[PDB]
């Protein structure tokens, strides 16, 4: 009776009347005497006592008492829909779910009503009012459904218009206060939970073909009470994590939002972070972080923005879960392997022309090149709300506070070094994904970095040397000591040292100070389809450019050496010892520049 | 990357690193540094401590690949062990493309082995084999060992105690250059054979309630994998048929069955393909499975040592686990009483209300 | 009906799949 | 709500450090050395596995 | 329960005949090989002709005149539409009694009029479009008023069949989808050419208006969470059935466009589906090599079977003028089904 009451209001919006003219039957066609002939199908009408119409294969049945709808008047305006919801729906109660079609109709009415006045100034009024309505009448109903994804898809298609704070309010209230203290909701939640655990006990590498579909249906229909057992089971078991990340490919946006919700729930639940024994971190942080990284890697419609706001926020207080999630995100999605163990030949190839570098990286088991698209997506998540500079400064100034703690040295050294490597790897990712003008736009330019925050000079140059070399080489208009002008260079004590030597040391690199020319030939000879695109477009063009660069740099160093114990002391003090203690390439480069630059 | 302290080839280092090896055992660090120089080695160690890896890394170090030249010959006792040694050579030679490995054992046409030996695409520098088949190849000049530099004999005790095996290995040894590297490896070298956290519980009940009880336990306990110990093959196969009928994926392994299917199902369950496995005491010793977290002793054994061997399949390398046993007769309680006196362990009676799941994970 | 429903909800009932459908 | 009440901004990460100069009265020596590695490196022979010789 | 007994009888010892084609006698000779395929199979409207195209390139057409294909002539023809190129889709042109449209994943649509006196299939006309355009699906408005040709991306063409196939209109797929790299998977016409139903790969479903020859986007609903495999329409014109690869099969009400009935016993992907000419029984061919027969009105399973690893990719089609259905057999061989004494369900 309610659906008949509401139908004419529903057709007036979400206009289907213009599309009503497509419910017709195929004409019976027959070939007689060698010509086509069309006829209509013939049916007859019977009257029965059953209320719902039907059509049993030749004839149509109808309810006999054809004026039962005489005493009722359909709605004329959504306001009447509210006024009569308060009577019929407050009676039907949580059982509205027994008829899915009503959910769809009311939700589409809501969507069209919100879309009708996108321009007007009073939109927030209608948004608040529909928020209250969906909170009180529809969401408890949709919590009752049984393996029926599309209805929840519709309700969420309406919910998409709210601030996410409100969606979290509704979800959490439904979880805490309305699951208990209401009977049919409690029954449905308990049934769904028991069924979810029953399925979770039977996930295998061999039975995934059907268990994945069943789990997808069950999670998509009634997520926020069937997800928590799954979240715990992957919180402390090994392979269920990979299995779940495999089966996320199937559920709709509602499951996605609820999944992100319960992830924040578990990440914020009150419990200890460090292991009971000592300073070792607990055994769930790692598996949860692996899960989150797998999510960011595989399913690309996940929208983990709020988790990244969690990171950017809770790093301020030094939460270990933030650092861990960041490490696993960088290493799994981005593909940025560290430089702890590198043979001298690989270390050499790792800074050369493009193809030699690519071969070196693929040899060191690094896959940053093949992951360009998803790395760009993640850095786009980071780009919004301008988290880049805040995160770099946070990581840096956090490692210092880690240096000033008190513990056993055997853990202090390892912690400090681990933070250092994490920062280095993050900056490698940032330089890989943000190029051109976007870099200079969202990476906090040099002089502020070095004068306001007092970063140590090696990190400053480690960020800016590539961009400075690029702006110097092509656009020969500007010159060094101008594009880096104004820097205070605080710990340097530029007295009693030629700033020419300073900037000539830190500006350069290894690629522009050493030409082997043997590795190029080795690669060219071992590479001899179209012959691999003609030896990768005659890789040797990069070697030619490399020769030109070597020649220009050596020409520079000639006049510079024509130009230049106190200096011999301060040079070691502030120029080669700080440079060597960095990653290996800085050490090799300090070695090479010690020679070929002096008498 | 402890093997990086070994100062070996980088591609070999990557092939070891992708094999999960991170810290060498005692026997590896004690033997590989000296075997790399080409000295003969005679090794005795406890089984399963990575004795194959020693000489595998050694021969992958000392080899300089020469086309069509066989320098490395390994002789074993079985065909499946030969397959395992060639698989080890393959997982060790991932980053070595020029080197080629081959395996020789009975049951295959000798002409196919010959033609693959003549093929340049399959001309092997490393050959693992059974002594009889490789003897039949050398004596027919199907393979040339005039340039062999490395001779490995695994399980050398059985190689030298059996007369046919020692004669075959000596015929292979006399056809090799005398100035070669020689290595023998075995877990058992008697004196007679060139300058060489676990939780323990029990259920005392009657037989006719077992089938429903597990159907409850296997329903409530949170588990990765479950193993079911039985005393007979018929009861085990029946319980597996019923469990698979119970929407519970389960496998069965025991005697009275062809070895092929035993290896097949053993390997299958090792790979996390199903979550329930049932076996008699055939796997009472030697088995190594990590993910088993919950064990159900359907029928107790006769002696305490067999029960401890059973429970050893859980809590591998000092990890956490849960064990629960069935008691249905007098000798069951007898062995239950004897295990505590020998092993100093209180096997309490399993409470009805269940145990905290975190007490075993 | 209320009591039976609440009990069958909170406690739940084990659906016998192969329970007691054999012996030995 | 709590973890979303934390203030985030460029003005808060400044946390200015301590100047290299350290006044004069096995972890404390480690920290003081890490901090003094930049300013007065060549005055390091005096350490010799003992208290910082000032 | 009459329908269940009818289907059981249709699966009996007799009441079944092997369609004797080239592949059938080939298997008979080589068995008493790698199965090529059946790319597509589509009846004539009047229920008195059949056509299909294997992967070898040869398209067979039968002129049904008997139940067990006794007196049914067969115009076998070699690899039409070029020697290198093979057919992928065909439409039977409800206007006349002989014309056929065939597409071969190329920029050429071939219109051939099949003759029954001889065995000659004579090319009547060829239609061409942009050189890069690679269309692979053709369709006919069930009144023979419009023709549709679709690409795997970025082209949709509609011709007016009345005025000598004058190119009426076109549309870029990126205007319909508005998502990341969508590829149209299945198309279907409404009963009486008024609207075109399109199922993309990303999950969306779109309804285009094609009233007076000018395409336009009416609506788009996020139907499924995986690629949509098939889209069928009820012959009475009250609901349209959607089957996906995520394991769901829904039936949408036509007047209101909202889900009304769901098939829930399914636990695998759907490769095809079909509904009888009476709009009563719904046949689902899932991906685990199994067929199901459901009841449209109630939604409960009424018959199951098992392909048993014979001809992995199956095909199902219900006659447009009788309650019989052609179903694949063991090795890419067709297998008719009937009862031999019941032309329609009502007679039963």
């Amino acid at each position: 009776v309610f659906e008949y009451l509401l139908n004419p209001l529903y057709t007036s919006m979400t206009s289907s009347g213009e599309s009503k003219d497509m419910a017709t039957a195929l004409m019976i066609t027959r070939i007689d005497n060698g010509i086509l002939a069309h006829k209509p199908r013939l049916i007859h009408k019977y009257k029965t006592h059953e209320p719902f119409e039907s059509l049993e294969l030749n004839s149509s049945y109808v309810f006999y008492y054809s004026e039962w709808n005489s005493n009722l008047t359909p709605f004329a305006s959504v306001n009447d829909l509210f006024e009569n919801s308060h009577i019929y729906l407050s009676i039907i109660g949580p059982y509205l779910g027994r008829i899915p079609t009503l959910l769809s109709k009311i939700s589409r009415i809501g969507v069209a009503d919100i879309q009708k006045n996108h321009g007007s100034e009073s939109l927030h009024v209608t948004i608040d009012k529909w928020i209250d309505y969906v909170r009180k009448f529809i969401f408890p109903a949709t919590s009752l459904l049984q393996n029926n994804p599309i209805a929840t898809s519709e309700v969420y298609e309406l919910m998409k218009f709210f601030p996410f704070e409100k969606r979290y309010f509704i979800y959490n209230e439904m979880m805490t206060k309305l699951s208990q203290d209401i009977l049919p909701l409690k029954v449905s939640f308990n049934k769904a939970e028991r069924e979810a655990k029953s399925i979770l006990k039977a996930l295998s590498i061999d039975t995934i073909a059907k268990e994945s579909r069943r789990f997808a249906k069950l999670i998509s229909t009634n997520p926020l009470a069937s997800l928590v057992p799954a979240v715990k089971q992957i919180e402390n078991y090994d392979k269920v994590s990979e299995l779940v990340v495999y089966t996320t490919k199937y559920f709709n946006d509602f499951a996605y939002d609820v999944l992100q919700f319960v992830l924040l729930l578990r990440l914020t639940y009150n419990r200890p972070a460090v292991q009971f024994d000592g300073v070792n971190q607990a055994m769930w942080v790692q598996r949860l972080s692996i899960f989150i990284a797998g999510l960011a890697k595989n399913c690309p419609n996940m929208d983990i923005s709020n988790i990244i706001t969690y990171i950017l926020k809770t790093l301020h207080n030094g939460n270990i879960i933030a650092v861990s999630i960041l490490k696993e995100l960088i290493i799994t999605v981005g593909g940025i392997r560290d430089l702890n163990e590198v043979n001298m030949k690989q270390l050499l190839m790792l800074n050369s022309g493009s193809p030699l570098k690519q071969y070196a990286r693929h040899l060191i088991y690094d896959f940053r090149d093949d992951n360009s698209v998803i790395s760009s997506r993640l850095t786009s998540f980071f780009t919004d709300q301008s988290a880049i500079s805040e995160i770099i400064l946070l990581l840096y100034t956090l490692n210092l506070k880690a240096n000033t703690q008190n513990s056993h040295y055997k853990i202090l050294s390892t912690r400090c070094d681990e933070m250092n490597t994490l920062l280095w790897s993050f900056i490698e990712l940032i330089k890989h994904c943000l190029k051109g003008k976007a870099f200079e736009e969202n990476v906090l330019p040099f002089v502020e970095l070095n004068n306001r925050f007092h970063l140590s000079t090696p990190w400053t140059f480690h960020i800016w040397r590539d961009y400075l070399d690029n702006q110097l080489n092509s656009n020969e208009n500007f010159s060094i000591d101008e594009l880096i002008e104004g820097a205070e260079f605080s710990d340097v004590d530029l007295t009693k040292i030629s700033k020419d030597l300073f900037t000539t040391f830190w500006r350069l690199s290894l690629y522009d100070i050493h030409f082997d020319k043997s590795l190029y030939d080795e690669r060219k000879n071992a590479l001899s389809k179209h012959l691999i695109q003609n030896q990768i477009k005659d890789i040797l063009v990069t070697g030619i450019s490399h020769q030109r660069a070597f020649k220009k740099t050596s020409e520079f160093i000639s006049e510079k050496s024509n130009v230049w114990e106190d200096q011999i002391k301060i040079f070691l003090q502030n120029c080669v010892v700080p440079r060597v203690l960095f990653s290996p390439s800085d050490a090799l480069f300090s070695s090479f520049f010690i020679f070929m630059a002096f008498r | 990357t402890g093997f990086k302290d070994f100062l070996l080839k980088p591609e070999l280092s990557r092939a070891i690193i992708d094999c999960g090896f991170e810290h060498p055992s005692e026997v590896q660090q004690h033997t590989i540094p000296q075997s790399i120089h080409g000295t003969d080695v005679l090794c005795q160690a406890k089984s399963g401590l990575g004795k194959t890896a020693v000489f595998v890394l050694s021969t992958l170090q000392q080899l300089d690949p020469v086309p069509g030249e066989v320098a490395v010959v390994v002789i074993c006792n079985a065909r499946e062990l030969a397959y395992q040694i060639r698989n080890e050579y393959l997982r060790f030679s991932k980053y070595m493309p020029d080197v080629k490995t081959a395996v020789f054992y009975g049951g295959t046409p000798i002409s196919k082995d010959a033609e693959l030996l003549k093929n340049k695409d399959t001309a092997p520098h490393i050959v693992v084999a059974t002594p009889g088949r490789l003897k039949a190849l050398v004596r027919e000049k199907y393979i040339d060992l005039s340039h062999v530099k490395n001779f490995v004999i695994d399980e050398c005790d059985k190689v030298l105690e059996e007369l046919d095996m020692r004669r075959d290995v000596q015929e292979i040894f006399r056809a090799t250059p005398r100035d070669k590297q020689v290595m023998m490896f075995s877990a058992t070298l008697s004196q007679e054979i060139q300058n060489p956290g676990l939780q323990q519980y029990y259920i005392k009940l009657e037989e006719r309630e077992k089938n429903r009880k597990l159907a409850q336990l296997l329903d409530d306990l949170e588990f990765n994998q479950v193993i079911i110990f039985v005393k007979s093959t018929t009861r085990a196969n029946e319980l597996t048929k019923l469990l698979n009928a119970s929407n519970f994926p389960a496998i069965t392994v025991h005697g009275h069955m062809k070895q092929e299917e035993r290896i097949a199902r053993y390997k299958a369950f090792k790979d996390f393909e199903k979550r329930i496995c049932v076996s008699t005491d055939v796997f009472g010793r030697g088995i190594d499975i990590e993910r088993i977290n919950l064990a159900i002793n359907y029928d107790l054994t006769n002696e305490a040592d067999q029960y401890l061997h059973r429970v050893g399949r859980a809590g591998r390398f000092g990890t956490k686990g849960l064990a629960i046993s069935f008691v249905s007769s007098k000798e069951d309680e007898e062995v239950l009483a004897k295990i505590q006196e020998r092993f100093d362990v209180k096997i309490a009676e399993f409470p009805e209300e269940g145990i905290d799941p975190s007490t075993y994970l | 009906l209320e009591t039976e429903l609440e009990e069958e909800s909170t406690k739940g009932v084990e659906n016998p799949l192969a329970m007691a459908a054999a012996l030995s | 709500n709590n973890v979303w009440k934390i203030p985030t901004g460029l003005d808060k990460i400044e946390q200015e450090v301590k100047k290299p100069e350290g006044v004069y009265e096995i972890i404390r020596q480690w920290q003081t050395l890490r901090f003094l590695r930049s300013r007065y490196l060549f005055d390091f022979d005096k350490v010799n596995e003992k208290t910082g010789v000032d | 329960s009459v329908t269940s007994k009818y289907l059981q009888s249709t699966f009996s010892k007799g009441n079944t005949s092997h369609i004797e084609d080239k592949r059938f006698i080939h298997v008979s000779s080589r068995s008493h090989i790698t199965p090529n395929e059946i790319l597509s199979l589509k009846f004539h409207v009047s229920g008195s002709s059949m056509a299909y195209s294997r992967m070898d390139g040869s398209l067979t057409v039968w002129f049904i005149k008997d139940a067990s294909f006794d007196k049914s002539v067969e115009v076998y023809i070699p690899d039409c539409c070029g020697s290198d190129k093979l057919a992928t889709d065909l439409s039977w042109n409800p206007t006349s009694l002989n014309q056929i449209a065939v597409v071969s994943n190329s920029s050429e649509i071939s219109l051939l009029l099949i003759n029954e006196k001889s065995l000659t299939a004579s090319k009547l006309r060829t239609l061409s479009l942009g050189s890069k355009t690679k269309v692979n699906t053709c369709l006919y408005d069930p009144l023979g008023n419009w023709l549709l040709a679709a690409t795997k991306s970025e082209k949709i063409y509609l011709f007016d069949v009345k005025k000598d196939h004058s190119s009426v209109c076109s549309l870029n797929i990126s205007d319909i989808s508005q998502e990341d790299n969508d590829v149209v998977y299945s198309l279907a016409w409404s009963n009486g050419g008024s609207h075109i139903f399109i199922g993309f790969k990303s999950g969306y479903l779109a309804i285009l208006k094609a009233k007076h020859g000018i395409l336009e986007v009416c609506t788009k609903i996020k139907a499924h969470t995986g690629p949509i495999t098939e889209i069928k329409m009820d012959p009475w014109g009250r609901n349209f059935i959607t089957g996906s690869i995520d394991g769901n099969c829904y039936v949408w009400n036509m007047k209101s466009l909202c889900c009304e009935l769901i098939i829930n016993d399914l636990n695998s992907a759907v490769t095809t589906l079909d509904v009888c000419h009476l709009g009563k029984i719904l046949g689902i061919c899932t991906e685990d090599e199994m067929v199901y027969f459901y009841d449209l009105n109630s939604g409960n399973l009424l018959h199951s079977k098992s392909l048993a690893n014979y001809k992995t990719d199956p095909v199902l089609k219900f006659y447009p003028d009788k309650s019989w259905y052609i179903m694949s057999g063991k090795n890419d061989t067709l297998s008719n089904h009937f009862v031999k004494n019941e032309k329609n369900l009502i007679t039963y």
